[PDB]
């Protein structure tokens, strides 16, 4: 059924059920291991409006919930704190257990609000929600996470193979193409956001107005 | 784990008289028991399952009843088929029997 | 209908085993369970061991745990037992016996063999 | 497509044993410090064949949680070593 | 007693994988029209020693459950197979 | 220990423990598979109140769960919505995950009350209550299911082996010689029910008197 | 360092098997008398280097559930199983 | 990684990985057991003071849970009921399924206050707190357990291997070098407490001033 | 540059067996994954069966489920399909098919082989 | 499992008109749908991707839409190359096909 | 009472080998763990790797993990290490060393062996 | 992954005099450090166990303390024996040493 990968002689091959190993012994399982990791990686778009772009929201389907043993640091974390503009809740609380996704180096806090059609929040094209050595199939309420994939590997007997900055936001819409976005610097002042703008900018941006205001 | 105790030991009674028997166990047990007869040299047969729910068959005098540990037996209007020994199996949590239970006439 | 055959006896010195055979007609076999019960002489009853109506479960009294085998035939509508390293206790009428209940369930016995009082020596 | 074949993860030192004292919860670390920082520049299209591996992965894998009533699975590598014991065995 | 030789089932497709892109949730169905309705007229008493066998079944299972602390299990036919390896290995 | 059941040319047999097989190699996993069974296929009185019947309540004893793959259409579900008649409730609620057993013909759902003695309601000869794709010693509070049970089987390597009708009811002393009961068509018409009335009979009264109120 | 030689310990019943019909719930007991309450007077030191093991074990053990999410594990000793038949095959 | 203990001729071996054994066949898994143990055995002062200094608190940590199969009778089991001074508890609840440690001989029932600084109460060398065949690192608001260990296990195919006293108590500082402690037999017939005070002697002194008032 | 090279037809008896091999270059043969279609004369397309862009993950139809086997070569640059025990129903026109997405989603095809009216008598 | 339905079986008209062909489906679908193009001997090509993404080197006459099960594919301003035959590929759960669309001339 | 004998010295060459033997007496051997540190001349200490007070666990430093396989005989109070492969680095006093704590914690030490200056060339 | 650091390198002193010692490290520690001596040949010894608890057969004169990082080692009343050199062995996740610390007089 599902695929798994293999290392020997420090390379890659690739196995379903069929093709044989008289080779790998496979000695114990510690070897044996299953890795998360971040579209980052592939190299998308990763600006904030995006995000909103590449999920959505529905109902019917449950939550679900997997283990993975490592993964790979993140430029763009991200964390939700939305309720609906009537003032109800969007997403459920993160259950017990669960915890943000510890290692990030740009954590993109959001709040705001929007019309969340749908009890759960799905990526678009099925990825994950990678908190704290735990994927998911949908977000929760106020927990930091990132967005990635996962796969499973053998190893050889032979080895094994920091600031977390804060940024803040606002937004509506918020799964629309009226979407709209605002950056934090103050308590009042804010900016229309464009999707130019990199975490690096902004922070540049914490010194320029953060003088002026 | 579980031990009955088949009380009493016997009877040496007439045709006609009534007569009941007691069975009691060590630890609780719901209508979940059983009684039999069987004569020297006969092989058994069956009486009552959960100990109120008479086989077929069978004379309408057989009659017993109980819960927890006691249970009974009464019979009226006795028989010389009736004055076989009877026994009473628990199967609550094993099959067990105890000291069983024989009849006869003075 | 119901008609029990329990094989005849044998004389088996101590320390020794052997294989009973009841066979049983007058309904579905495989849809009821049996067992095995002694009486010694001069003493009551004892359970030995039981099976499922299909030979999946096996239940063993204590005190025979490991000497005994039990074991039926679904197909030849018949049972059997196997046994050994045999003590003078087991000296004893051994009865097949049937369930009054079905499907593996109900121990309280309906039926009775006609027993087979095997001996030691 | 882009794809970064430097590597640089978080693992956790599930053994690796270079232990003392501090294995205790009640004066051990809360959370941090704990997940080893290993880096890695080894083959460069290794990795990139690694990423699409597990973006292939990812259709039976959520077919399998889809497949299920748990929540919270653990129980999957067992279940592929045994896959792979019958397999040979 | 009464049995139905016949049966009608409600199996999930764990796989088969006659699957396009609908495995994702987001464009996926909710919880039906997933599970693969098959229907069956073999061997009329295979089915009614089925049923028996379930209903003898019971007895253990319950023992187990009550013989553990576990909610939910899900840890069964991984054990029953290591037992099979183990019983020829 | 436990049981297990196999399929060798199409057919069945049955091995606890002992019995070898040199024959089958045991492919995989996937062909090893856990069933459940309803009892409706052993053809019980599957009427309202033996239900009551077949059931009971206590304590002490918590509740277990397990699972299943699969297993059998529902002649008749049920469901419940039960309350002490002081005004507590009699059942727990259904916990996460659990869900009503999703492929019903005939959905016997109820409320009423009765004095619940027992903080569970187990069945009686120790059978199940069949939710989706699990099974419990008890029943949840709100939830439909279904009575059966379960087998563990192994399978060769060859192949793989709707309305959702409504229906209410009322009922009172629920777990009682003097249970009560009623059949509901409208807000106030309703009538004593009786072990006869089928659900293809109570569907017809739809009509008699849905015409004549 | 003191230690108890005998031993008295409170097993379960997970087979044995001594079973008529209160393996059921309904008609069973609540959680008591159910745990088989066997006694020890077997070899002495044996159970003092048994204490000595458990107390040595307990280090890997919290690094263990240290290196997991997990809440209640219950996937040791088939992970050992596996463990030990890879080590044999 | 783990060891791993075993029983070869009725006596005591050891071996983590790599020790073979052509001999131990293995039969099965129910001969494979895992075992929690009490420290009762190794002796040490087991009086209630000690109890708190044996122990403590911090955060950050969260809890871990773990299953065995059998352990040992409890010559001293403990339950707490423990609320910070200010009035808020000093403990979580214990979740589902948990229960007490089912089987005491002097159950040192307490409750009284303290600084509880630290969500969690772990033990101090980094025992357990054994609960009905489970064990935890921390303790539960409000359920009896007792201390011990746990080693794992392999067995060969041979075989095989009531009062519940309740005590009370009341105490401060808790987790201090002033800590406080009480023993009760009446509503308001306390006494300030030593080391020396074995169950036997409080047990006794239920006579004494049950008489003396 | 995307250039397809499907195999030449070859004639076979019923219940016969053939390896195909449809070759590719133009781009980067690992990062996309292939399939088979077929049309017979005078008829429409019918899918066979699809590789991942590695070959871990297969998909079959289900008419033909077991009697094909897919297989490709990273390395050479090459599709192969391995058919057996074949029925008339499979004369048809096989086409080795690209996706339009890349890394083995997008059933949806961008280009297409040749094809190749296989027979059967 | 599911099943599409071409419509109109085909066409046979000219030069400079606008057409619109219909596709249907047994169950609901987003946007996941394809179409092609062939001749009677040509290997087939490549329209659109997802019901709405036009591919590259394609004249924009060729547009189509739809969702749930409904699904257009409308051509302004013809010519004889457009008369090819072409087809509606399914892929939300299988590469479904169909009985496909011709074209030609009166 | 605690009686530790570090054995003598040998040379070996680079990449060879060897098995030490410290011996103790004084106590409970089995109920205590020991270690291996080394001190080239001139230089401070370095642990190397650690034994469970039975034989379970195994602890090694990481400059020495693979290299070094450490061993004892609880039934001769007896400690061993096996070694190989061997640099130059590796000269030094090896010294057995014991715990202060019991049952396979505490690493401090609380005695000392007498040393070994091994040696390469 | 943690290291110390022995600190002052060493001493030139006399006798009757009273030093502190101390001792350092990369990360913050429990009351789980220890303390050594040993001189130009001969095998070590311990003197302290968790930072503070004295061996036994050792004179009240050695005493140390500290927490986290910042760890100590007092000596008043120095003798010509207590001129060895001395050590700071970490446990708390490995048992590390450092740059040792000698003793000596003008
Ligand atoms: C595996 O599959 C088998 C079927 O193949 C199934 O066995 C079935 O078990 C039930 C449970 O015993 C059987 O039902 C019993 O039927 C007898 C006799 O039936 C006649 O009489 C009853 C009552 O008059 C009528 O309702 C019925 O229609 C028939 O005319 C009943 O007498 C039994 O009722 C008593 O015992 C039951 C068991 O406790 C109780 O449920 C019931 O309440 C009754 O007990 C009450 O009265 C007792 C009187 O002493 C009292 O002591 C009790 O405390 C209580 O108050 C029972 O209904 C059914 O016939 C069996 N089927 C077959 C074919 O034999 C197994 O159950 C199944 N395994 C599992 C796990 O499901
Ligand atoms: C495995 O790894 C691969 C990468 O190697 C990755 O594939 C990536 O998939 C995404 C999802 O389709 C691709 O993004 C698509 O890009 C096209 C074209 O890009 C241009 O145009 C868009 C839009 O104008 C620009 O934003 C972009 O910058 C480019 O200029 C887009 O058109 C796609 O958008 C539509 O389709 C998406 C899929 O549903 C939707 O997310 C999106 O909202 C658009 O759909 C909307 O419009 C439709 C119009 O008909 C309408 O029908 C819909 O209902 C909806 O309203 C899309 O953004 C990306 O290019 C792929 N990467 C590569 C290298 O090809 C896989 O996703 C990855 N696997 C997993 C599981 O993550
Ligand atoms: C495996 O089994 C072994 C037993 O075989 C067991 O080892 C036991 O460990 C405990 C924990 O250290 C040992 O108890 C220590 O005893 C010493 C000395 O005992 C005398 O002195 C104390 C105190 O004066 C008296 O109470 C006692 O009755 C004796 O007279 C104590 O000094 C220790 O206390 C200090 O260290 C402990 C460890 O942190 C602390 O719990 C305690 O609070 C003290 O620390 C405090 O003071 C320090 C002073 O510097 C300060 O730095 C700290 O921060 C803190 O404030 C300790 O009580 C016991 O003797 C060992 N048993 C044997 C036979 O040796 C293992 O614990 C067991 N494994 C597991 C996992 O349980
Ligand atoms: C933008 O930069 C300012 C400082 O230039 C940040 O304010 C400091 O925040 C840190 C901790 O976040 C405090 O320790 C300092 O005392 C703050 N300094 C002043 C002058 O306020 C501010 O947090 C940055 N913006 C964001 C969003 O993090
Ligand atoms: C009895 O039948 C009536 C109709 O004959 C049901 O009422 C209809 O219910 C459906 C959905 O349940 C609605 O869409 C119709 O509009 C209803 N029609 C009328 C005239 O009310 C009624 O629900 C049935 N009874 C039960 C208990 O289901
Ligand atoms: C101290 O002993 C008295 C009796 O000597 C206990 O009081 C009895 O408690 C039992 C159950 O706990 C009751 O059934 C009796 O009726 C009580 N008798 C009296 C006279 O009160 C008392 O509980 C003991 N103390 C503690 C703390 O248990
Ligand atoms: C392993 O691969 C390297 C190059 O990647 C090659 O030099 C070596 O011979 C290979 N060894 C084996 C055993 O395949
Ligand atoms: C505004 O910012 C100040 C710090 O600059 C903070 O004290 C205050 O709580 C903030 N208020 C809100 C409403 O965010
Ligand atoms: C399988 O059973 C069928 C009849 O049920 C029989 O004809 C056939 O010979 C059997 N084959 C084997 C291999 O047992
Ligand atoms: C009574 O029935 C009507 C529909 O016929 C419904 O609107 C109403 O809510 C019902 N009321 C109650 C109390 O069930
Ligand atoms: C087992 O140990 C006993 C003594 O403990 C000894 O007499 C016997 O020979 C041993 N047998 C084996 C097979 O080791
Ligand atoms: C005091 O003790 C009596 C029994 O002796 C009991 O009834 C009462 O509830 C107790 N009160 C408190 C506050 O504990």
């Amino acid at each position: 059924s599902i695929p798994l990968g293999v290392i020997h002689n420090s390379t890659l091959q690739v196995s379903d059920v069929d093709k044989l190993v008289c080779r790998d012994k496979l000695s114990s399982t510690n070897q044996l291991r299953s890795v998360g990791l971040n579209l980052e990686g592939n190299g998308v778009a990763t600006d904030v409006p995006s995000v909103t772009k590449r999920w959505g929201f529905r109902s019917g389907v449950p939550p679900k919930v997997v283990n993975y043993e490592a993964g790979e640091w993140a430029e763009n974390c991200y964390n939700l704190e939305i309720k609906k503009p009537d003032g109800s809740e969007c997403l459920p609380a993160a259950p017990d257990g669960i915890r943000g996704f510890p290692r990030c180096r740009y954590v993109h806090k959001v709040s705001g609000t929007g019309p969340c059609a749908g009890d759960f929040a799905f990526h678009k094209e099925g990825a994950f929600f990678l908190y704290d050595r735990l994927a998911s199939t949908v977000i929760y309420r106020g927990t930091t996470f990132a967005e990635g994939v996962v796969a499973f590997l053998i190893l050889p007997q032979a080895k094994k193979d920091y600031y977390s900055t804060t940024i803040r936001y606002q937004a509506t819409g918020f799964g629309t193409n009226e979407t709209e976005y605002l950056f934090e610097v103050d308590n009042l002042t804010y900016v229309q956001l464009e999707s130019r703008f990199t975490p690096q900018f902004l922070l540049q941006l914490n010194e320029t107005i953060y003088a002026s205001g | 784990d579980i031990v009955l105790t088949q009380s009493p030991s016997t009877l040496s009674a007439s045709v006609g008289d009534r007569v009941t028997i007691t069975c009691r166990a060590s630890q609780s047990i719901s209508s979940w028991l059983a009684w039999y007869q069987q004569k020297p040299g006969e092989a058994p047969k069956l009486l009552i399952s959960d100990a109120s729910s008479l086989e077929s068959g069978v004379p309408s005098r057989f009659s017993g009843s109980g819960s927890g540990t006691e249970f009974t037996l009464t019979i009226s209007s006795l028989q010389p088929d009736d004055f076989a020994t009877y026994y009473c199996q628990q199967y609550y949590s094993s099959p067990t029997f105890g000291g069983g239970t024989k009849v006869e006439i003075k | 209908q119901v008609q029990l055959v329990q094989s005849g006896v044998t004389l088996v010195q101590p320390g020794g085993s052997l294989r009973v055979s009841c066979a049983a007609s007058g309904f579905t076999f495989s849809s009821y369970a049996m067992s095995w019960v002694r009486q010694a002489p001069g003493k009551g009853l004892e359970w030995v061991s039981a099976i499922s109506g299909l030979g999946g479960s096996t239940y063993y009294a204590d005190s025979v745990k490991g000497r005994f085998t039990i074991s039926r035939d679904n197909s030849k509508n018949t049972l059997y037992l196997q046994m050994n390293s045999l003590r003078a206790e087991d000296t004893a009428v051994y009865y097949c016996a049937k369930d009054h209940r079905v499907w593996a369930a109900g121990y309280h016995f309906d039926y009775w063999g006609q027993g087979a009082l095997v001996t030691v020596s | 497509p882009k794809c970064n074949p430097n590597l640089h993860f978080w693992t956790t030192q599930d053994e690796g044993a270079a232990i003392g004292l501090a294995w205790i919860p009640y004066f051990g670390p809360a959370a941090e410090g704990i997940y080893t920082e290993g880096l890695m520049h080894n083959q460069d299209g290794l990795i990139c064949g690694l990423r699409q591996l597990a973006n292939e992965t990812t259709q039976a894998l959520q077919l399998f949680l889809r497949a299920t009533t748990e929540l919270r699975t653990f129980s999957i590598l067992n279940r592929k070593a045994i896959d792979f014991l019958l397999q040979r065995w």
